[PDB]
RNA sequence: AGAACCUUACCUGGUCUUGACAUCCACGGAAGUUUUCAGAGAUGAGAAUGUGCCUUCGGGAACCGUGAGACAGGUGCUGCAUGGCUGUCGUCAGCUCGUGUUGUGAAAUGUUGGGUUAAGUCCCGCAACGAGCGCAACCCUUAUCCUUUGUUGCCAGCGGUCCGGCCGGGAACUCAAAGGAGACUGCCAGUGAUAAACUGGAGGAAGGUGGGGAUGACGUCAAGUCAUCAUGGCCCUUACGACCAGGGCUACACACGUGCUACAAUGGCGCAUACAAAGAGAAGCGACCUCGCGAGAGCAAGCGGACCUCAUAAAGUGCGUCGUAGUCCGGAUUGGAGUCUGCAACUCGACUCCAUGAAGUCGGAAUCGCUAGUAAUCGUGGAUCAGAAUGCCACGGUGAAUACGU
RNA sequence: UAGCUCAAGAGCAGGGGAUUGAAAAUCCCCGUG
């Protein structure tokens, strides 16, 4: 990345809904290259989420991300003598990534018999702006609101 | 390895070669089921008497030029470095650098 | 810990092997040791006969052995009785009959093997190492060699401290397998240590020659 | 008549014979649903069809050997692509843009000396 | 079959064996014998790895290979003369031949 | 362990010794530089000086030792403690 | 016990 | 690239000395065999047996044994004596030389300055002009096409078939191993000093070095290796040499390095069930069939191998399967009981079985790899090898995330 | 008054792991009557 400019690798859409967003989600959730088990858990979790709240799988999934997705973060810039935590706005593509990442992390943390059960409740709470995943968004925003004073030199 | 160790090795194989027929038939009686119990036991005792060296498990693969007991290769014989040497100078018929 | 053997890397393309006898995983092992023993024997008996490459081929139930020398007349002898006795003694070592060729070495200077043997004989006779190198270099250059690079290593001069002088005239490429550089090695057993000798003779690219003809 | 195409993804070579009929894509005598499992696999094989007009008007006779699901399925798709081009010499545009005509040259990288895999290196200790 | 003989040529080079192959096929055709084409079989490549250092440093390893080329030619009609000719015929020392009717 | 189909293995030198010992009621220790043999019912009550590498340890064969080899009853390493 | 009983039956006792 | 004995260089128990290996002459015995016994075995007694071959008819090649001599012998010493091989900086783009010039002089210049590049790569510049070891290419492997060739490989078009490429048939195609073809910055446009270069674009299987592997500049570290070997000098030499029986090299209050396997429900088992590559194999691989929990075994085809064999791919899928528990997680450890390898399996082997079922619920400071078929993953193979892989080396299968940027 | 130095607490010192070309220094973890 010193000189090599990198384009963007194209990813195949998910087999069921043909969604580029969900194809990335199963990739982040996938462990040990076991895709087949990954979408099975996700698809069953989506079925539970859709039935538990009525809304279509795709519309419900997007709402949960929108309620957890952060808009500003703090970068680490070695300004002058000592490094400070510089708040920096995050590009829209990266926004999706962090949101999906926190979901998988929070899922594994919660205790439930089936991760499917986890994902469902996790997305459901996120739509309600509750749960561990959304809690990071306020914490990330608090970090970027307490340090909002250092907003005249970025990287 | 020293010259002496190579001399001991060739003695091991020579002794095993001379008694190779006797060992093959004697073990056949042991292995074969239905043989008399006393017969099998006598065969065991005979093998004991039979010089230890004569056993093919008493030979250690060594380089035919230096006698190195480690790093041997059945194919191409020689030894680790020895293979190279011949292959490097152009004595091995077919070896070369692999870039698969 | 660097610089691979130029002969080996080019053993398939350009340089040919010194043994082209097909075999399996059984007889192969034996054949090798017999070839080892015969070559060492011959080198001892003809170290003064300017031998350069003792090619050994094992035809079906045969062991045709060739010898590249710069003094064929010395090797053969009047009515070649000497060659005849060599055949007998070498053939019994590995059994099977034997046929001997003498691939005369034209312009011995261009052959690194011969040159390194000459240089080492000088060093045994205690000849100023610096002189020896210059002679060999000039000899090759005048006789027509695109490049020469000779290296000397060991307790040169007799001192207990190591040393590695090297002289190079003309192009001596070693990263182009399309060349024809010969790299013989020699272990001069001088009184002090074992001075080593390696010589590269870039005879000329085999571009037109491709791989074989 | 017969329309032939050759496909290759990782180590699988696929022979495709195209003739009109009622679809019923046969893969090594077995039926479609039987040969392929994971929904993703079957979707990718049929990508060129929907991309063009003959989604299922014609039929596809397929023979494949070697490799795994991915390889086999991908090579079948690649063979269909080349064979349709041979049949019409006009589908290039859409097929080329859809990156279907390009032969996927990614192969399993060979293992190297000193490494446990292609690029993975034994764990290193600074001191 | 009808006394048919299959001839297998084994060598270690990609040229020598092809050169020798021409001799073994041209002769039969010249004497009027139908010899099946020089069918190429997979060239077995045995791969060896050896420590290039006399002591430690186990990463300095070398990769060698042996390419065994094996061409095969079938003569359906075993005419006496051609068979006898191929027998007496001498071939390049580099290549090796396993003459078996079956 | 040794295959059941092959029976027990005993050294002939030791074997010869015990034969002579039982027919004469000898009580002297049996000198042996071997340990590969197995305990036989006919050696019960004898004392055998088993080599351990530098010395011969006298071991009194008992009833419970039947079926085991001489090697299990002759420790080869002298280990007291690391402190 | 058994040390001898085992030996007895297991081996043919030649 | 593999300590049960072997190995082994170690200990220790016992043998031994022109020596096991090495010549040289005389010397004796053909050699050699078969067996006995001393003994841990070395070594030591006994016998019987043959008594040759070769000329020549003596004695010789031998060989086995005695003595003498010279020598032999050391995994003894020294890598700061060396050769030789190897590590390393670093596949980093550098390192130089000639000639000329400059400066008293060591030096400088070239080699840098303005561009460009993965690059001392190319371009202008210019007291330099040339050159050379590098770089790049030339190599191998992969990616598409052709021809040639159809095996046992192939089966499209064939018809019959037992539905089995099986068997006729064929040569389509796959596949293979030879010849080739092909990517060139070429093309197109843009940018740049009218350059070099770059940029996008078309075409094209493939775009800039298409993807790997091979290939390590001058040198550095008196780097490592005398235990591969060779070798220099010293030292040893009834012993620092050698033989052989047993042990040790697997010892354990202890710390680290590198692997493996788990801390689970992506699981967890049950059954059904789809798809590979690469290999190896003749005292070997071993179909089978039969028996055996299994491990195995009998039984024995074929196979020197595109034919037969190892051989089961497993990750995956189909339904069922239990509910967070130290668990139907994981499951070390042992109390035993079988097979197999091998003189021989205790020290100190490997596998199968019973019973046992721990720690461990994602691991402080710290620290590793990796940017694509990579990581992550899940098999299989192979060398070493009587037998003894989580090690190494290969080969598939599945298969990501991320790069603003300096 | 924990081995010192003061209160059976804390710290210092102890060990282990870090970090050090490499040692102190420092970081962590634990043992500290
Ligand atoms: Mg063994
Ligand atoms: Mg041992
Ligand atoms: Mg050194
Ligand atoms: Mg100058
Ligand atoms: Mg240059
Ligand atoms: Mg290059
Ligand atoms: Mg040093
Ligand atoms: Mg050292
Ligand atoms: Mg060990």
């Amino acid at each position: 990345p010193r000189r090599r400019v990198i384009g963007q690798r194209k990813i195949l859409p998910d087999p069921k809904f043909g969604s580029e967003l969900l194809a990335k989600f199963v990739n982040i959730l996938m462990v040990d290259g076991k895709k087949s088990t990954a979408e099975s858990i996700v698809y069953s979790a989506l079925e539970t989420l859709a039935q538990r709240s009525g809304k279509s799988e795709l519309e419900a999934f997007e709402v949960a991300l929108e309620n957890v997705r952060p808009t500003v973060e703090v970068k680490s810039r070695r300004v002058g003598g000592s490094t400070y935590q510089v708040p920096v706005e995050v590009r829209p593509v990266r926004r999706n990534a962090l949101a999906m990442r926190w979901i998988v992390e929070a899922a594994r943390k919660r205790g439930d018999k089936s991760m499917a059960l986890r994902l469902a409740n996790e997305l459901s709470d996120a739509a309600e702006n509750k749960g561990t995943a959304v809690k990071k968004r306020e914490d990330v925003h608090r970090m970027a609101e307490a340090n909002k004073a250092f907003a005249h030199y970025r990287w | 390895a020293k010259q002496s160790m190579k001399a001991r090795e060739v003695k091991r194989v020579a002794l095993a070669d001379k008694y190779f027929a006797k060992r093959a038939e004697l073990k056949a009686i042991i292995s074969d089921v239905n043989a008399s119990d006393e017969d099998r036991w006598n065969a065991v005792l005979k093998l004991q008497t039979l010089p230890r060296d004569s056993s093919p498990s008493r030979q250690r693969n060594r380089c035919r030029q230096t006698g190195r007991p480690h790093g041997f290769l059945r194919k191409f014989g020689l030894s680790r470095i020895k293979v190279r040497e011949a292959a490097m100078r152009g004595e091995i018929p077919g070896l070369k650098k692999a870039s698969w | 810990g660097q610089k691979v053997h130029p002969n080996g890397i080019r053993l398939g393309i350009v340089k040919p092997w010194n043994s082209t006898w097909f075999a399996n995983t059984k007889e192969f092992a034996d054949n090798l040791d017999s070839d080892f023993k015969v070559r060492q024997y011959l080198t001892k008996e003809l170290a003064k006969a300017s031998v350069s490459r003792i090619v050994i081929e094992r035809p079906a139930k045969s062991i045709r052995v060739t010898i590249h020398t710069a003094r064929p007349g010395i090797v053969i002898g009047k009515k070649g009785e000497d060659v005849e006795k060599l055949r007998k003694v070498v053939a019994d070592i590995a059994g099977v009959p034997a046929q001997i060729n003498i691939a005369e070495v034209r312009k011995p200077e261009l052959d690194a093997k011969l040159v390194a043997d000459s240089i080492t004989s000088q060093l045994e006779r205690r000849v100023m190492f610096r002189r020896a190198m210059k002679r060999a270099v000039q000899n090759a250059m005048r006789l027509g060699a695109k490049g020469i690079k000779v290296e000397v290593s060991g307790r040169l001069g007799g001192a207990e401290i190591a040393r590695t002088e090297w002289y190079r005239e003309g192009r001596v490429p070693l990263h182009t397998l399309r060349a024809d550089i010969d790299y013989n090695t020699s272990e001069a057993h001088t009184t002090y240590g074992v001075i080593g000798v390696k010589v590269w003779i870039f005879k000329g690219e085999i571009l037109g020659g491709m791989a074989a003809v | 008549n017969q329309y032939y195409g050759t496909g290759r993804r990782k180590s699988s070579a696929a022979r495709v014979f195209i003739k009109p009929g009622n679809g019923k894509i046969v893969i090594n005598q077995r039926s479609l649903e039987q040969y392929f499992g994971r929904e993703t696999a079957r979707m990718v094989v049929r990508q060129p069809l929907e991309l063009v007009d003959m989604v299922e008007k014609l039929d596809l006779y397929i023979t494949v050997k070697g490799g795994g699901i991915s390889g086999q399925a991908g090579a079948i798709r690649h063979g269909i692509t080349r064979a349709l081009m041979e049949y019409d010499e006009s589908l290039r545009s859409e097929l080329r843009k859809a990156g279907f005509v390009t032969r996927d040259a990614r192969q399993v990288e060979r293992k190297k000396v000193g490494l446990r895999k292609a690029r993975r290196r034994p764990q290193f200790s600074k001191r | 079959q009808n006394q048919r003989i299959r001839i297998r040529l084994k060598a270690f080079d990609h040229r020598l064996i092809d050169q020798a192959t021409a001799e073994i096929v041209e002769t039969a055709k010249r004497t009027g014998a139908q010899v099946r084409g020089p069918i190429p079989l997979p060239t077995r490549k045995e791969r060896f790895t050896v420590l290039i250092s006399p002591h430690v440093n186990k990463d300095a390893r070398d990769q060698y290979e042996i390419r065994t080329h094996l061409r095969l030619v079938d003569i359906v009609e075993p005419t006496e003369k051609t068979v006898d000719a191929l027998m007496r015929l001498d071939l390049a020392a580099g290549v090796d031949v396993q003459i078996s009717l079956g | 362990p040794r295959s059941l189909k092959k029976g027990p293995f005993i050294d002939l030198h030791l074997l010869k010794k015990v034969e002579k010992a039982v027919e004469s009621g000898d009580k002297k220790p049996l000198r042996t530089w071997s340990r590969r043999s197995t305990i036989f019912p006919n050696m019960i009550g004898l004392t055998i000086a088993v080599h351990n590498g530098r010395q011969h340890v006298p071991v009194f064969v008992t009833d419970e030792m039947v079926g085991h080899k001489l090697g299990e009853f002759a420790p080869t390493r002298t280990y007291r403690g690391h402190a | 016990g058994g040390r001898v009983d085992r030996f007895n039956k297991r081996f043919n006792i030649p």
